[PDB]
Parts: C-alpha cells; structure tokens; sequence
C-alpha cells in the first residue's frame, strides 16, 4: 500500500500460473505487482548506499599566500633565481623588466625577473573513488488485502509486521527471499552491478555538501590539487601574478571559489552522508520477483456479514485508482471484504476491478479500519461496498567548465 | 662564501703593507665585490675600497686594492701613524647577504718612546660622606702599550680590590689606561700615604695620595 | 650634512624583545638601501640585514633565523630592527649602515639583483644592546678636587654601557679626556674624565660635568672645586 | 632624458606644433630642428570625488527558516515572513496524498522563508568628468647625468625637468624649462578614456574601472547608494537556492561566496588603485598638442669644450638602436658645446648618423663634471667620436555568463 500517492507509480501485472515478474525498482517510483490468485505487493527502491569511499584527489578552493620575494637580472645575464623555486610549498612566476642606466644595469633591454610565494591551502574539497562491490540496495515491500490508511507511510516495525518487509540488494547478494508471514514469502533476482555505472564516477565533498560526478570532469578541474591524503600540483590556478609597467611584479590570491565551483556542479545528481556511508537518491535497480512461494492469506475466509462505514471519501490517484478506507461493525471477523464496481444495481455485474486482490477484515473486535483500491472503469460507476440491505454505495466518476547533465 | 684575513700586520713609518682576503666556497665574483672597511680605536667603520680595486673619492691615493680569482688584497703604501686601525674585508656569502672577514690589526711600530703622564686623585669628601672610598689613577699618553700598574700603602703592595684597564688608544696615536683602589673610609684613614707605581719599558713614574 | 644616527639600544634580559631605530638625514633616504651590521664587545664586524627602498626584498644573515625582521619608514627618514628571542650572542654595538654604491647604479634602491655592486660608505656612530640578565644600576658621580693643573669627574658602578661625559653642557671641550670603561669582579662599569684646566682659570669660575646614563634613565650635574 | 630605458618610447619629429599621444608606461621623445630634445610621459591619471550608486552582494548567510503547507483545493501557502523584506521566499506545488496528510490526491500548495543577511558586499561608485587630473613630466635633454633619468625630487628648482597638470577645467598649460624658454600644452583630457559610461568598483580592497551596463547586469542581490544603515536588498534569489525536499518542507541554503566568480569575470576590466579618497589610474592616453615656439636652445651661443674627455660608462645600446654617452670633463671653461659625432673614416672626420640629444653641454665651470648624451648612429660599424683635437675620446660602435568585454 506504500504506492498509494506515489506519481511515478507502475502497475505490472504478471502471467497467470508464471513464476517470474520482471520489475525496474527506481528512487522516487514505486511498482504495484498484481497476478491472477496471488495478493497485491508494493515494491519500492528506497535507498543506495556507498560503503569504504576511498580519497583520490583534494582540490583547494581557498588559498593564501606568505614570504614573498623576488629576484632580478640585468639583460643578458641570464634567468633570474630564488632558492624559493626548489621548494615545493613556492609557486614562482619568471617575467621580463625594462632595464637600464637608471634600473642599475649597463645595458638597454628586457631584464629577467622572478617572484615567488608561499602557497597554502585554507578550504578544500574531496574526490572519493566509488568500489562497485561496496554497494547497498535497500528495497521496501508492502502488501495489500488488510492495512488502514496509517499504514502507507510507517516503516517502524516492519519486522513484526507480516504486510511490510525490508530487502537488501548488493552485487555480492544479488538475491533475497522476503518473509510475508501468512502471505508466504517473495524471491528477489536482482542486478545491482547494471544499475548506474559507478567505475566512472566519484563521490565530492564541499563545506559538507556532496554530489557525484563524472571521473573525467573531475580531473579538468582548473583549482590547485594533490594526490590521495601536501603537495600542491598547479597552485598557478589560486595565485595571480601582476606585472606593473614592466618595472615590478607583485603577487595575490585569487578568492573563494566555493560559489564557482557551486555553479559549476549544476547539473551533477547531488548525494548526502550517513555517518561513514553515502546516500544516494537516484538510480534504478532490475529485479525479477519469484511468485512460486507467494500465497493469499484469508482465501478460507467467509463473506463479511455486518455494515461498513466510509471513513474516508474515496479519493482518485493520479493514476485513476480510487482509494477507499472502511469501518466494520461487525464481530465476525476475520472475514473477506464485499468490494466491487457497479454499472447497474439491479443484477450487480461487476465492471472493472479491484487493485487491492482479496480485500479482509482481519480484527475480531468491532469498529476495525480497513483500506482498499479498486481501478473503476470509464464514465460512470458506483462503488458498491458491503452485502444486502446495509450495503454503502458510492457514486463516481473517472476522466567554461560546466558538469554536463548525467 | 666565508672570507678570512691575517689576524695581526705590522709596518714601519713610510713603508708598505698588504692585507689578504682570502675566500673559501668562493668564485670570482666574490674578489669582485669585495669592499675593505678601516676602523679606527673607537672610531665608526669607514670605506676605502668598493668593487675590489675603486677607491671613493676623499679616500688617500695611499690605499690601493687588487684582486685576482682566489683572493683579494688591500695594500697601504707610504704608512703613517693614522693608519693604525682594524681592517675588513667584506664581500657575498650568497646571492642576496654579506659577510665580513675577521679582520686584520695593522700596528704602525717605531713612534716616539713617551713615558705616560700619571695623575693619581684621592677618594673625594662626597664618596666618604656614603660610606666608600674609591682612588682613582689616570694613566695617559704612552708608548708602547706595555705597562704594569702597582698600588702601594705608605710602601706596602695592595693586590684586593686592584681593576687595572687594558689600554686603549687615544685620537693622538698614544695609549691611555685607568686603575681604580676601592677600600672603606676606615681602610683609607689607616695608612699615611697612598702610592701609584706605573712600570713602562723599565721606567716607573710615582704618584702619591695622603689623608691628611 | 650626510648623517645615520641610532636608538633604541639598552639593557634586554634573555628572551627579551628590543626595537632598533636610526634616524636618515642629509640623501635621499627613499632610494637608498639600508643595512644593519653589529659588532660584540672586543669582535669583528657581522653584517646582520638589509632592505630595498620599498621593503620588498628584506635580507638576513644565517644566525637571524627569523628573530629579527627589518623595516623602514621613507617619509620618516627612519629604519627599524625588531628583535625578539635575544641571546647572549646577541649582545654588540648595532650600526645603522647606507649602501651608498648602488644609489649610482640603480637610482631607484628597487632592484633585489644578485651580486650586485655595493658599498657600505655611511655608517652611525652605533646603538648598544646588551642582552644580559637581570642587573640595571645607576652610576653616582663625585667631583676629584684639583690638586697648569687637573680636575675631573667620576662615574662609578653602573650597567650596562655606554654613558655620556661632557663638561659645562658642551662649552667646555678643549683639555677634556673621557678615560673608558673598567669591567670590575662585581659585573659593573667603572670611568672618569679628567679636564686640564690651567691654575689661575680655577679661582675664576667653576665648571660642572654632565654626566647621562640613558638604559637607566638618570642624569647628573656636578661641579668640582677644592 | 626620462624616456631613456623605455621600452613603448616613441621619437616624433616635428613649425609650431607637435601633436603627441601620452600612454601610460608610454614615453615620449620631441625632436625639432633648432629646438632641443623634450621627453615628455603622463606619470598619473586621478579621479575625485567619486560618489556611491549600488552594492552588490557576494557572500551572504540566512537563519529563521521556517514553512507552511496547505493541502490540494485548500488555497495558496502563507507565512506572516512574506511580508517582512529581510526574507527570502518561495512558493511550489508538492504531492499530497493520504499519506501526506490530505483526504484529497494533488499538488498542494508550499512556502519557504528565510532570513537573508550579506556578510561581504563589493561597491560601484561614479565618475565625474570634471573630478578628473592628469600629470606629465618633462625632461630635457643637453646636460644632465645618467642619475637624472629616474629623479622626481626637485624638479622646481632644476630648469631640465618640469611637472604639468592638466585637467577638464584647465587644458592648457606653460611649463617654464629656464634657460630653454617654456613648453606650451593644449591637451584633450574629455576624450581621455570616456568616464560617463565608466564606474569605480571596489571589492575586498582591490579596485577596477567597469563599463556602466556590465554593472547594472551583476546577477547577485542589491542596494541602492542612497539606502544607508539597514540595507534592503533587492534580487536576495541570486544568492539563495530552494531545493525541493519533500511534502510539508522544502530546503533553502545559500550558494556560497562569489568573490572568486566575480574576480573572474573582472578579467578584461582596467585595474585601479585607491590613494585615500582618490582614484588612481595606471591605463588610458592624453593627447597633447605641443606649443614649440617659445622653446629654445640654451648653450648656443657657447664655445666649444677645449679641454678632455673620458668615458664615465660604456657606451650602451637602447632597444631603438639608439646609444647613451656618459662622459666626465676635465676642463674649467664651462659652460661650453660638446663637441660630440660619429665617424666611418677618422681622417676627414665627416659626420655620420645624427645626435638624438640636441646641442649637448657642459654647465659647470668646475673639473670633472658628469654629463650625458644620446646618440643614433648609423647601420654598421662606427666610431663615437667625442671632443676635439690629440686629446679626444673615441670608441667603436656597430649597429644591428556575465563575462566583462
Ligand atoms: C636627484 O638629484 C639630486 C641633485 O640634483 C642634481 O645635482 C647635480 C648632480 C646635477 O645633476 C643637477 O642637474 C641636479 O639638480 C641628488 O642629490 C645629490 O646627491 C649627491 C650624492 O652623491 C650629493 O653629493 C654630495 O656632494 C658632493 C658632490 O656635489 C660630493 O663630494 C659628496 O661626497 C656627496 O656625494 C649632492 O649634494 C646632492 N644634491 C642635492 C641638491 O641634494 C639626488 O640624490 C637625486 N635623487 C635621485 C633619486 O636620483
Ligand atoms: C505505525 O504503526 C503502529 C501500529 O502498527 C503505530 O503505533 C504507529 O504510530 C505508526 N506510525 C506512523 C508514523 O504511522
């Protein structure tokens, strides 16, 4: 019942008998699998987990720079010099000065000139490698036939609850078998390594926001980087080295490039962080679902002999479902549910037909909620409720250095 | 680059001397930027010689400098008394810092044998009014540097409480030192004359001291 | 006319901090580069900084491992030494130096070029600091009665050096022989300055010494008479 | 003599007036017949009294966010925060459902507000014409020394140099070069660099000079000049982003500092300084038309220099081709001409190539006094032959988004 409000919601419907459904399980959409003499289940990819990310590359966003000098030559006589440019933690710039009598030269031309800086690093961001093996599908199943409407959104107590179920997918446990109490069991044959290629992408970190992003766009970018867990590779990227007239040289950080980079990653699929693992809201999984061990769970019962009472109006999904949740006054329970779609009162012909397969009261106690989907046909209906002369019935009605889009 | 010089030249009246400067992790360029500094006693350093051979302009034509690719030289011709002083060389140690040599003391020898004109003064009324008595002999104007000062009690020698000044040279060319008797107005007032021998080249000039 | 002169030196105790200042009068200061070299008691020359006309480019010597940072005030005519973490090493008399050579060739003092031509022609008279623990004491000055005759001044137990002699607030300089300094057992400094004064110019007038000891504050004027 | 060691120099050859191009880092060299050479350089370009006209934006900081939600058919969202203009806000349609907490299936109505507040702002102020000086610098060439070429000092009492200020309200201007008359400048300071369509930008204490329609183009939040004390800001949208979270919040966080994406899109505007108050300028030209007629040639009516010569420096190579003399003069019957020339054949002496220092002289009546000329000799070897008779010198020569536009 966990698809009842989803939009990008898809209704399967498997061979009568068949043991196999095939099934595309995405973030954000949600699968209602139906077959003839089997009860209603709603499949849901709910989250993709990363596990042991792995630091490849740091990139600095925000620098600053200390201990400047510079070191001159007249013409001809050859570069210019700091014992600043053999270190490592320096970024150096050589250029060319007018020189001359009044410069401190004895000769006319382009003098060599070299300034260097101290670079470090204030603000950085992270690049982690993403291991197809460490990496965790958890699936949600819900089953049709009891539940209120309560129940659509709660995933507290799943374990004891026999109509909900948690699954979990990785390329090392492809496959799983759910526990559905009386409902049986459902099998689940997935391929969670053709899901998103994750061998060309990378997990990154800003001011404690994260995204992933292509490999390659990661490595053109224009800010000052260094391996793994530092040296500082292309500090040139931070540092800006303005010459004067050709007489001076005088060095400066470029600022922030948080709000650059920010703009920059429109268009990337954003991703957040549990702890140690990373979160992923985008993707979709392939699962083909075993049926074989799949049963309806109050197929012995007896019809429901007592009123009901509409808790709820019956709402349409944006699907043309109808969503109806009833009270029963009666103590015969557990009992099977009268439902059905009527044209014509008189013979009571059942059109369309029910989402929810073998609707069932299951308390033994009075004034029991209870919630139901039928799929009404075109034009006008009623949705009759309930046998004999305490039967509800109700009329309706249907119809640069841009990150490229991944 | 490290620069080293002799530690001591002596010269006559009118003759010639020559100063090294001598260079380890050095080049060429070291012995062409060497500048020599003359520091006269108690005087500021002064430069006579930049670039390796110019000399600036006031400098004496006496002071002539030459160089070569593994050391440097300052050489004073026709030597004068005036020209008594330390020398220093001074050149790069790297690309952007200087380094002076250890410098070379240039005595001018043969100047004229003058006994020293010792005045010794009593410890004043004001001194012996806070308790103390200081007696205080004056050793000034001498050639050579070589003296030996003795301070004696009616005739007998006193060695407590003695601080003789090594001897410095004076603006004339001629040595001055001081020597300081330190004792209590009690000490003082128990001998009848306080004596001053100074001993230069076997000559001794005495001054004496009484309290009454 | 052309002249460097120096402050700021005095007593510092070990670990101390000291701030070097020296006064530029008679060139232009703004084009010139600027130099400080020291000298410890009875040692040679150590040259110590130097700094360009705008103070981009600021040398030290080996043993200032980022103790000392120079600096420079081109409208004040002024240069600066900060010195932090002193030592007993530290102890000299520091001279305020002009580099008055290359103002001939690079008229502008910007240039940082290596091995350049120098000349270090002006120099202060030179500023003493002295790092040494504890001490600081005032010197008490006496008159030495005269006994063609001889007067002076005495100025006894006193730290650190140096102290300035002069006599009548300068109009007497003539005859005048400022005698240096005795380093007693005790730590303290020790001079006298004896004046020859012909014997009839004693009964005329009488004539006061004055006598300055700036790390302790105190000055004193005293005239001598028998 | 200051154009000496320029590498953007150019020599005109001018007749009453000389038309001239004055570029900063730029120099300038007069040549007229009969006249003496001039060099002429705008040093500074300064703009005053700049008033305030907008403040963008680039870092900003936002608190109190809160939310209000209203189910399908239920009418629009409202937080009493719409109404206060220190907040940000954003209305969106989410799924409701009867999970959500509605009885009815469809888009319902949501807002989010938060509270905006700038932490860092960069400011354009205007500039007016008017408020607008310029300063040249002159240097005549005939006497002086090598130590001249680079001195601003007294340039009141010396007769060789010479400062001019030109600015909208006094275009012209009478140099007074002593002994060499006066130098007449009817300069065009309006048609300079065009400031009405030019603003000031400031940043975090770095300067800039920005077309006026960039400006008014900045996507970032905000605030009028005349909006003193608590600013209202208007665009807050440039700087906040409202992610779509789920059906009763929606997460709103700012983007981050622009500092860097601003200094980015700076790359093409002119850079400026601040002295002060004043704007200081390091780009844009000045043309002057150059008066002639009152200057003159002091030292023609001199004798020439009898005594001699000696070479104070080598002889060097400017990057025009052109060579620089120093020489020091023995003699005491100054002031006299130098005689100065190139030579092919030392025999008959005949002149080659030509003097760029016209009428070179010796001022002082004293012995070994400094002096400096400025020679261009012809292609191929040479001699620079300088005094007269057995005791002259001579020494061989030989030649050859929101980018800003
Ligand atoms: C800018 O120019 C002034 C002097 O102005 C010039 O003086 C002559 C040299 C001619 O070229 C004139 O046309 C012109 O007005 C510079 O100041 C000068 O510095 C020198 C330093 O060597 C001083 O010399 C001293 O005096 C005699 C020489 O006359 C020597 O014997 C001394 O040893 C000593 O060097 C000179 O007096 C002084 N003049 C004045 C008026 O201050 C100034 O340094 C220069 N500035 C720059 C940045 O280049
Ligand atoms: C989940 O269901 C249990 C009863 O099974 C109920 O107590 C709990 O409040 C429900 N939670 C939500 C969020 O609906």
């Amino acid at each position: 019942i966990r698809c009842i409000g989803v939009s990008n919601r898809d209704f399967v419907e498997g061979m009568s008998g068949g043991t196999w459904v095939d099934v595309v399980l995405e973030h954000g959409g949600c699968v209602t699998v139906m077959a003839q003499d089997k009860p209603t289940v709603d499949i849901e990819l709910v989250t993709t987990t990363v596990s042991n990310m792995a630091e490849v590359r740091s990139y600095c966003y925000e620098a600053s720079i200390s201990d400047m000098a510079s070191d001159s030559r007249c013409p001809t006589q050859g570069e210019a010099y700091l014992d600043k440019q053999s270190d490592t933690q320096y970024v150096c710039k050589r250029t060319l000065v007018d020189r001359g009598w009044g410069n401190g030269c004895g000769l006319f031309g382009k003098g060599s000139l070299v300034t260097c800086a101290k670079f470090a690093c204030s603000k950085k961001m992270t690049g982690k490698s993403i291991q197809p093996e460490n990496l965790e599908y958890r699936i949600m199943l819900s089953v049709h036939g009891s539940q209120h409407s309560g129940m659509i959104v709660n995933d507290t107590g799943h374990e004891t609850d026999e109509n909900r179920a948690k699954v979990e997918i990785t390329p090392n446990s492809p496959r799983a078998e759910a526990t559905l109490g009386g409902f049986g069991s459902l099998g689940l044959d997935c391929e969670p390594r053709t899901g998103l290629d994750f061998s060309d992408l990378y997990y990154l970190t800003m001011n404690n926001k994260h995204w992933l992003v292509h490999k390659e766009w990661f490595h053109d970018i224009p800010l000052p980087w260094h391996a793994g867990a530092p040296h500082w590779n292309n500090k040139e990227a931070l540092v800006e080295f303005k010459d004067a007239h050709a007489k001076r040289q005088t060095v400066v950080v470029l600022g922030s490039q948080e709000g650059a980079v920010h703009t920059a990653l429109a268009g990337a699929l954003e991703a957040e962080m549990d702890g140690a693992k990373g979160r992923l809201s985008s993707g979709h999984l392939k699962c083909r679902l075993k049926m074989d061990k799949l049963r309806l769970k109050g197929v012995s019962y007896s019809l429901c002999t007592a009123a009901f009472t509409f808790t709820k109006i019956p709402a349409e999904t944006l699907h043309g479902t109808v969503t109806v949740e009833v009270q029963y006054a009666g103590t015969d329970g557990p009992c099977k549910v009268p439902a059905q779609m009527a044209v014509d009162m008189q013979t009571l012909t059942p059109v369309g037909r029910l989402i929810t397969a073998n609707p069932v009261i299951t308390e033994s106690t009075e004034n029991s909620k209870m919630m139901l989907e039928l799929d009404p046909p075109f034009g006008d209906s009623y949705i009759v409720i309930g046998v004999g002369e305490k039967k509800i019935t109700h009329h309706w009605h249907r119809s640069g250095w841009s990150h490229p889009q991944f | 680059s490290v620069l080293t010089q002799p530690v001591s030249v002596s010269g006559s009246p009118g003759q010639s001397i020559t100063i090294s400067c001598t260079g380890t992790s050095s080049n060429a360029d070291t012995y062409n930027l060497v500048s020599w500094y003359q520091q006269r006693p108690g005087k500021a350093p002064k430069l006579m010689i930049y670039e390796g051979t110019k000399r600036p302009s006031g400098v004496s034509n006496r002071f002539s400098a030459s160089k070569s690719a593994t050391a440097a030289s300052l050489t004073i011709s026709g030597l004068q008394p005036e020209d008594e002083a330390d020398y220093y060389c001074c050149s790069y140690a790297t690309s952007r810092t200087l380094v002076f040599g250890g410098g070379t003391k240039l005595t001018v020898v043969g100047q004229p044998k003058a006994a020293p004109s010792v005045t010794l003064f009593p410890p004043s009324s004001e001194e012996l009014q806070a308790n103390k008595a200081t007696l205080v002999c004056l050793i000034s104007d001498f050639y050579p540097g070589a003296v030996t000062v003795a301070w004696k009690a009616d005739s007998s020698p006193v060695k407590a409480g003695v601080e003789t000044t090594t001897p410095s040279k004076q603006s004339n060319n001629k040595y001055a030192a001081s020597s300081y008797l330190s004792l209590t107005p009690e000490q003082w007032k128990s001998h009848r004359s306080y004596s001053c021998q100074v001993t230069h080249e076997g000559s001794t000039v005495e001054k004496t001291v009484a309290p009454t | 006319e052309v002249q460097l002169v120096e402050s700021g030196g005095g007593l510092v105790r070990p670990g101390g901090s000291l701030r070097l200042s020296c006064a530029a009068s008679g060139f232009s200061y703004s084009n010139h580069w600027m130099h400080w070299v020291r000298q410890a008691p009875g040692k040679g020359l150590v040259w110590v900084s130097r700094i360009n006309s705008d103070g981009s480019t600021r040398n030290y010597a080996d043993f200032v491992k980022g103790r000392f940072t120079i600096s420079r005030d081109n409208a004040e005519n002024t240069l600066y030494l900060e010195m932090n973490s002193l030592t007993a090493d530290d102890t000299a008399v520091y001279y305020c130096v002009r580099d008055g050579v290359r103002f001939y060739y690079d008229s502008t003092g910007y240039y940082p070029d290596s091995f350049f031509k120098y000349g270090m022609d002006v120099w202060g008279q030179g500023t003493t600091v002295t790092v040494s623990s504890a001490s600081t004491k005032g010197p008490s000055v006496f008159p030495l009665a005269p006994s063609t005759a001889a007067l002076g001044c005495l100025v006894k137990d006193y730290f650190p050096e140096p102290v300035t002699v002069s006599w009548n607030s300068g109009a007497l300089t003539s005859g005048v022989h400022t005698f240096p300094a005795v380093l007693q057992s005790s730590g303290l400094y020790s001079l006298s300055s004896v004046v020859t004064v012909p014997s009839s110019s004693l009964g005329t007038q009488t004539y006061i010494c004055n006598v300055n000891h700036k790390p302790s504050n105190t000055k004193v004027d005293k005239r001598v008479e028998p």
